[PDB]
């Protein structure tokens, strides 16, 4: 029932929808939207579970 | 054609209020 409310359908369209929430007002690109999702939880330097 | 991509953004913005975003745009 959550997949009905999802406006995205693929991966690159979904990475834009995180950019429009995290950095709103700035138009997103391909390589700028890919590096933002990686830098949230999947980088050693900007995430630590300790 | 890099100005029609702003009209794809400007009517659909997340209402930015930071002037550094508006200048770098």
């Amino acid at each position: 029932e959550t997949l009905r409310v999802d406006p995205t359908n693929d991966r690159l369209s979904a990475l834009v929808e995180i950019y429009r929430m995290m950095r709103p007002g700035e138009p997103p690109t391909r390589e700028a939207a890919e590096s933002l999702f990686e830098n949230l939880f999947f980088s050693e330097d900007r995430y630590d579970l300790s | 054609a890099a100005a029609q991509v702003l009209s794809s953004v400007e009517s659909e913005i997340g209402r930015t209020t930071d002037p550094v975003r508006m200048y770098m745009r």
